[PDB]
Parts: C-alpha cells; structure tokens; sequence
RNA sequence: GUGGCCUAUCGAUCCUUUAGUCCCUCGGAAUUUGAGGCUAGAGGUGCCAGAAAAGUUACCACAGGGAUAACUGGCUUGUGG
RNA sequence: UUUACUUAUUCAAUGAAGCGGAGCUGGAAUUCAUUUUCCACGUUCUAGCAUUCAAGGUCCCAUUCGGGGCUGAUCCGGGUU
RNA sequence: GUGAUUUCUGCCCAGUGCUCUGAAUGUCAAAGUGAAGAAAUUCAACCAAGCGCGGGUAAACGGCGGGAGUACUCUCUUAAGGUAGCCAAAUGCCUCGUCAUCUAAUUAGUGACGCGCAUGAAUGGAUUAACGAGAUUCCCACUGUCCCUAUCUAC
RNA sequence: CUUGUGACGGCCCGUGAAAAUCCACAGGAAGGAAUAGUUUUCAUGCCAGGUCGUACUGAUAACCGCAGCAGGUCUCCAAGG
RNA sequence: GAUGGGGAAGCUCCGUUUCAAAGGCCUGAUUUUAUGCAGGCCACCAUCGAAAGGGAAUCCGGUUAAGAUUCCGGAACCUGG
RNA sequence: UGGUGAACUAUGCCUGAAUAGGGUGAAGCCAGAGGAAACUCUGGUGGAGGCUCGUAGCGGUUCUGACGUGCAAAUCGAUCGUCGAAUUUGGGUAUAGGGGCGAAAGACUAAUCGAACCAUCUAGUAGCUGGUUCCUGCCGAAGUUUCCCUCAGGAUAGCAG
RNA sequence: UUGACCUCAAAUCAGGUAGGAGUACCCGCUGAACUUAAGCAUAUCAAUAAGCGGAGGAAAAGAAACCAACCGGGAUUGC
C-alpha cells in the first residue's frame, strides 16, 4: 500500500528534494529515534555486565 | 417601511396574458404560463387541484365540435341526405 | 443547518467570473506544421491591458500558410517585447525574448514562460505577471525536460512542449499596498464576486461550522481532514503543519 | 432431615442454551444430517409486574394549570422590632 | 512484482494539412570494399508585400477566343495527429 | 484566522484534531485458498485501507502548578508552569479595595499599588496621531432644568 | 447662468460593451471606342413607401397603498433682486 | 433557448458549436426550357433578448370642443426600383 | 406530496441616468536667494484626496416631541449622519424554500422567515380546555385497594342501578 | 470503363401514422408522511395519497412448466 503511494505522487522527486520533504514532515526524526532506542537497548546490557 | 411606502414601488408586471388560456398568468422572464403550462404540449393539471380541474375541464366552453358527436352517433354516422 | 458560502460558490449563479471587458483567451499559436518543422514570423501590432489580469497582452499577427488571410493571436506579453517586434515561433526559431521555441531546443538555464504542459494545449504554466519557468535538465532518450515552476516544484514534461522565452511583464505588482477597501473593490469588481469576506467565526451556527458561541472562537481544531465532506471543509484543509516557522 | 434457629437476601413474554423423553413433526414415500416441538433449568430487565436512548434554546412554539412557584392580601410570628 | 504490444477503454487538438517508411541532394563520417551510420533536406538588420486550379518547361487537341494531361511541388501505406 | 501605523508576539505536541515517502502483525470484511464432511455447512491460514505502534505540527483547538527556606533558592508535581507587558480596566467576588487628587461634602472621575475570585501576548499583548449622531468625568460660556412660577399668540 | 464642443491635464493592481450596418483601399477577373461607344458614386427627370401605437393624467383626486390616504413612485426645461 | 447528440422509468435535464453527410451566393449558360445541367465562390453554423444602448430620412406657419414633427399650405430629405 | 413567487427586498451581471456653493491646498512646474557641493529657504503657479463645511439627494441620532380606534398596519415636526464616492437609482437579467442571497442582524426572500406562499394527504392526533337541546316518577354514589415511564390517565376490586 | 451487392443518407418525393384532451372504472412505474403502537426506531397507515407513462367500452387475465395426493380434478374471471 505504501509502495503504490510512493509511485503515484513521489515518483518525480530528486533525492535532495525528498530529503528536504522528509525533514519537514518529521519522518526523518522518527527514524533516527527508533534507531537510537535500539542502540540504547544494547548499551543497557553492557552496563549490567 | 415594508408596508405602505413599499407598496408604492409596484409598477412592473411579473405576469402577462397567456395565449392558450387568456389568464394573465404568463410569466415574462420564465416564458411560461403558471396556470395552463404554455408552451408545454400538455396542459397543466393536478389531482390535488380538483376544483381547478373543474374550472377548466371539458364542458366549461363551447364544445364547438363535441356537441354534435352524440347526435351523429345516434344517427349512426350516416351520409347523404 | 444551512448551506455555507463556499458550498454555494460551485453553483455559479452570482459567482461566475465577470468576462465582459476581456479581449479573448490568451493562448499560444496552434502547433500545425511550420512550428514543428521550421519557424514562422509574426508581428506585434499592439500591447494592451486585459481586464482582471495583472499582465499585459500582445496582439501578434501571423500569415496563414494555407490561405490568403491573416491570423491574429493573443499572447501574454513578455517583459521587453515592443510594438513592431518580429516574433519567431517554431522549432528552428532563434533564442531571443518573445520567441516560441519548443523546450527540447533550449539549453540549460533558459528562462521561459507560458509553457505548455503537454505539446499542444497552447500555454498552461507561468502565465501570471512576473512568473517564469527555468529549464533544469534535459533527457534525450525518453525525451523529457525537467523544469522548475514558480511554486518551486520540479516537473518533468515533454520536450516537444513550447514556451515563450523570457518573463511575464507586469512584475512587482503585489509589492504595492492597496491602502483602501475601494481599491480592493475595484480589483475584484472585474474578477469575480468573492469580496468582502465575512469571517465564519462571526456568524451564527446555522451558517458556518465556526459560528456561534458567547465568544468569537472556533471551537474545535481548524485543521480539516482531506476525507471530510462538503460543508465540513472550512478551515485549513489537510494541513501538514501550522503556525509561523522561524 | 425437601438447605442455613425464625423474620430480608431477588426476576415475565420473545430469543439463545442445557438436561430429560430419545418421544412427536418436517404434510407425495423413505434413510441420515439439519431444524422445529413437549417437560425442567440457566443467560435479565435494581425505574426491581420487566422501553433500546445526550444536550441547549435569551430566536422560540402549542395544549393546559392557580392541582404548581416568582407580587399584594389572608393564617402563623421562629426570626426582626 | 517488473516489463513489452494495440485494437477495447480514457484524455486533447484541428476548418481532421504535410503522419510513418523509403528515396534523392549536401555536410560530417571511416570506409577496410562499397558504403556502416548521423545530421540537415528554400524563410532572421527594417511595423511594406505575398490570393485568380501558378509562371516557366513539355505533350496533346484542332487553333481562336483557347482547353486538357504531366512536371514545376520524389515515391509508397489511405492510421487526421 | 487576526484586524491601520509603531513595538512585540514568550513556554508547552501530554490530550483533542490535522499530517508523514516509517515499520509491519497486533485488529483484520467480501471474494479467493486449504482441511473435515455425503452435502448444506463448520474450522483455520492468508488478509486492502483505516485503526493500533513510531515521528511532526500551537499566527491548530487549547493550556500555562504547589509546599518550604532566605527579589532569591530548595523540594514535589506536570505536557509546560503566565514570559514581555497591563490592571479594582467594558475583565476584581470581597469592594463603596488602599493612598493621592478633584469638591463644603463624591458608591462617580483621574493618577498610582497589586498573591490578579477569574489580566496577558494574531483567543492577539501594549501603545497610539486623526476620526466618532459611541460610553464616562471635570471646567468656561449659556440659559425657566430649577428656586417659583407668571404672561402672550395660533389651533 | 444652462448646455454643446475642442485642445489638454490628473487618476487607476479600475485603462472604462457587442453586433447589425455603411464606406474606402489592395488586387486585376471581365467588359470594353472611332463613326463609335463606355460610364448613372455628376446633374435633371419617373414610381412606391405596408403593419401596430398616437386622446388624457403622471399624482395632497386619473398609478400603488381596502379610499378623492400629509405615505411611495424615474426623468427633461428653469426669469429678476 | 430548439436541433445533432447524451442522461432520465418519466414529466423532462444537459449543452449552444458541440464525437452532424448541418447550407446558400453570384455570374451565367440554355434560349424543346424550365431552371436542371457548364462552372466558380464561401464555411457562419437556429432563434429570442433594450419604446433609456446601436440605428436611413421633416421642418416651419396655420387649424379642432377635443388630434397633430401625423391634418392643411409651403419647403425638404432618405430608401427601394 | 406536488406546485407558485426576486413587482418588496438581498446579491452579481448588462445597459442608461443624477449629484449648488465654499474651505484646506498634495505631486509637477516657474522666479528669486543661499551654499564649495550635496541640497536648502522664500514667493508664486497648479488643483490631488474612499479630505472637509454645506444644498438637491441617500439615510434615520435624539426629543424616548406629535400621533398612537393616526394622514399613515411605521407617518409628521424639529434636531441630526452623509453628500464625488465601497455613491444614489431606473430598466433588462440571474439565483427558489432545508433552497436562495447575506460588509453577518438569524437579517432579507411580495405587510408572512430560527425554514415563504398555495392546494392536497386532512374531519392529522390530543391522557388537555370549552360546549352538549323536553317533563315527571323511583333508586342513588366515589375520591379508597392492587398494578402500570403510573402521579391531570387507565385497568382491577369496592360503592350504584 | 461499366454494371451489381451491402451499408448509410437526402428530397415541400407517393401514400400514411404518432402527439393533445378526457381519465369514474382499467394496465404499469414511482412513492410518502400524518396516524396506531397510550413514548419510539422494525412494524402500522400502505405495497395507500400525491407524481409519471399507456388503453377500451370494458380493461386485464385466459386455455396449465396448474391444483392435488384423492375412487383424483381440469382455461380465465366473479359471487
Ligand atoms: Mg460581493
Ligand atoms: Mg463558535
Ligand atoms: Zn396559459
């Protein structure tokens, strides 16, 4: 379902344009946060050790 | 002043005389009669307006041809002399 | 509740555009044979003011190649076009302001205006005063050109679409303050009946979603879903964000 | 000895479901599923003899009421004087 | 899931005029034998002008008052694009 | 949506909305698939969008606390605790607030003060020349408004 | 003074109708004279011009307000101090 | 606001140049002759919509109980032929 | 349910029409003076403005005046706002009832608007109010029980013929 | 070149036909609500009123893809 949408409206987007749009939407921040949370999980285990 | 001073501004007819019924019901801008429905082919009549149907039905006029049909039937549509 | 004002606008009773004093649809010359195999030369007879439009128009006269007569087209005047100028329209036309070259035959960084979306609709893009389209790149195989629009968007259209070289005349208009409700009145008097605008929060609740209350306030959030229905879409429709960014 | 020492401690129709009879019916005739019946329980209506149910109106409307409030008057005089 | 194809279906333009393929004629082109290709294939100092099935060339007619065919204006497919 | 100019528009995305090109089995229709059955049928797997999870957004709707110590600080709490300004203001219950001024005397007016029941920043905050058949206070002139009434004309 | 008009000037993010109708120009189709024509955008001369409306008020009495209602209802002309 | 069309069970709705084979114009040629056949030209594409917009052309004097730029006398002008 | 209205009024369009006399004195321009130059000053000219005083006009602030079985189902008098434009207005035209139009009062849409008017369904329903038409004779009450979205009503028992 | 066929047109071509009225009864489409349920939403009113199309002296239906389960009946319509 997501793929259909990307093809329909965002097909003509240069990577630079896409990055700007993603930052404005705030999608990028969420991806970063999810990754950060994953890093945090590994760190906790190490601290216990 | 929606009453007496406003009634003084009334001098432009919305309706004029109609060709089929002569009623002064022919709307000037709509180009339609509000009583008989001219220029539609059918004549305006409604079953809720039964008294209006009684006002404009057959027999309220001259019946210039239909007066003689029963008499010609009774004689059997004969020809000659 | 009643039917609201923007809901009533689509019937087109009193909301049609006032088109009495307009001089014709400002379209490009049709793409027959000369414009796609060579060029053709016309003449600017007069530059005139169009009612309800911020830009001036140009009356360009060509000769009909198939019949002994004259054709008169209405172009949107580019800034720098003068009366008596020869205008060249076609594939082989030289790159000067006012010429009607197709977009496949202009280099990088060219500024054009009155650009066709598809080849043949006689002008769709960058037609208001001061607006222009920049050619961002070409693509010969699968023959397309990328263009930058006045909104900042980047479109990829056909390389056979045409455009008038230069910028639309009459730019810098909206920098002058109107200063007066009379000036706004005379501005919209020749466009359409969309002025003055009563705020919906100042109405009664029968007349608008924002109406009612013992204080003038909206009530719920003013950002409206795209899936909302007619009579509900009053406010900021499908807003990704709100507020003044710094 | 047919529950709690006695006086309180609880629930119709329709629908579903269980137990019993393994009995009756599915109407052209049979077999097997399925369904419908009979007898006895359960699922619940606390507004508890048992409607399925949020507001506002100072823009308001109707039928009525002195069976009914906001004046005076009347009885009373706590309170007040 | 990606990707052809066009005749169904859909959008647009035009008084449905120049579509597609091939061929001339020039230029580049390197040919490794003879041409592989690719671009073109009548118009740009100037607010004039451009029409009478087109002049010319050529062949007929029956010359006369003129008339007709081909070429000028390359062929082929009738898919308007 | 706010409502000229000037000067600014603080903090909060937890809630309600709105919005993502994120990530992907939790919810999960019809059609379709598989199994059982003699079939009606039953049971599962799979399962689009939207919900659910993860971000953004306040010139979107809105919101902007307590207890101690000594303006300050500490502690609790929350999404964040009212910033700049302004005030008994058309917004202050108490209230006829307190002080000054205006008067012989003022629940009125003005200028200050601020733990402000319940001020506050495009719910826009503060200021503001000119303008106003807008609301309010004082002064000069003026007068039958009044002390306190009298007289005349027309109908 | 009222009114018509001319040449100008100011204003606009306002630059302030359309068609019937009439004329001219470009073009050179065609028709054309000499014992004769060619021209009726020059002058004079001949014939016809159909249909419907046409009086009056237009307002403190002819219109609309139940009416001979101090109300309402578009416009032109405008003497002396 | 018809038509060509397309919706609508339908009364009817849309649309006004649209996916239409949408017509008439002058010269004449023929002088059994009527108007076909010689020709050639042109593609708007119904119609309605102003007694204040556009628009061929009339003035003076006299005259009635009541009509007049309309009648009478005089003097003009335009259109069609 | 099916029809009729924009002759009042709301708004847009098209085509027409109407609007004394004053006050202030904007750009542009001319002359003189000063300055080293930038440019400043003085005197004129000019006639701008959703400027202003004020007629016709458009409107309707106050007297809470007159009247209030009126001249009038909104008028009269004085006092007023505005008066060159977002002005006023004629005619033509468009929008029609859960619809229109609204510089927004729930205003206006033919003296009708918080959903016009007309006819029909329709003799709509009412536990609620009012009325209910001759005489004489005999007998003669109840406002209590139980149940009900029951409390201005019913059913049921009682009282009565 | 000529003559057919198919399909599509044009004629003030030759001859015809349709529309509208009436509508009590008839054949269809479309289609409510008041009301009742002592409230009300399914239901009821009602497959009704209003609206639209189409006939006749009647219309419609009609000679079984019927009823039955009996010793079987025998088009339709009406009481
Ligand atoms: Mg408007
Ligand atoms: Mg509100
Ligand atoms: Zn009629």
């Amino acid at each position: 379902g997501k793929l259909k949408k990307i093809q329909k409206k965002y097909a003509d987007q240069d990577e630079t344009e896409r990055l700007l749009r993603l930052e404005a939407l705030g999608t990028l921040k969420g991806i970063e946060k999810q990754q950060q949370r994953k890093k945090e999980e590994i760190m906790k285990r190490e601290v216990r050790e | 002043g929606k009453g007496t001073p406003s009634f003084g501004k009334r001098h432009n007819k919305s309706h004029t005389l109609c060709n089929r019924c002569g009623r002064r019901s022919f709307h000037v801008q709509k180009k339609t009669c509000s009583s008989c429905g001219y220029p539609a082919a059918k004549t305006r009549s409604y079953n809720w307006g039964a008294k209006a149907k009684r006002r404009h039905t057959t027999g309220t006029g001259r019946m210039r041809y239909l007066k003689h049909v029963s008499r010609r039937f009774k004689n059997g549509f004969q020809t000659g002399s | 509740g009643r039917v609201i004002r923007n809901q009533r606008k689509g019937a087109g009773s009193i909301f049609t555009s006032h088109t009495r004093l307009r001089q014709g649809a400002a379209k490009l010359r049709t793409l027959d044979y000369a414009e796609r195999h060579g060029y053709i030369r016309g003449i600017v007879k007069q530059i005139v003011h169009d009612s309800g439009r911020g830009a001036p128009l140009a009356k360009v006269v060509f000769r009909d190649p198939y019949k002994y007569r004259l054709r008169e087209e209405i172009f949107i005047a580019n800034e720098g076009v003068h009366t008596g100028q020869f205008i060249y329209a076609g594939k082989k036309a030289s790159l000067n302001v006012g010429n009607v070259l197709p977009l496949g035959s202009v280099p990088e960084g060219t500024i054009v205006s009155n650009v066709e979306e598809k080849p043949g609709d006689r002008g769709a893009l960058a037609r208001a005063s001061g607006n222009y389209v920049i050619i961002i790149g070409h693509n010969p195989d699968e023959n397309k050109t990328r263009v930058r629009l006045p909104s900042g968007a980047k479109k990829v259209i056909s390389s056979d679409a045409r455009g008038v070289i230069g910028v639309i005349a009459g730019g810098g208009r909206v920098d002058k303050p109107l200063l007066k409700a009379g000036r706004a009145f005379h501005k919209y008097r020749l466009k359409r009946n969309s002025w003055p605008k009563t705020r919906g929060v100042a109405m009664n609740p029968v007349d608008h979603p924002h109406g009612g209350g013992n204080h003038q306030h909206i009530g719920k959030a003013s950002t409206i879903s795209r899936g909302a229905v007619s009579g509900q879409k009053a406010g900021l429709i499908a807003a990704r964000r709100t507020g003044l960014l710094r």
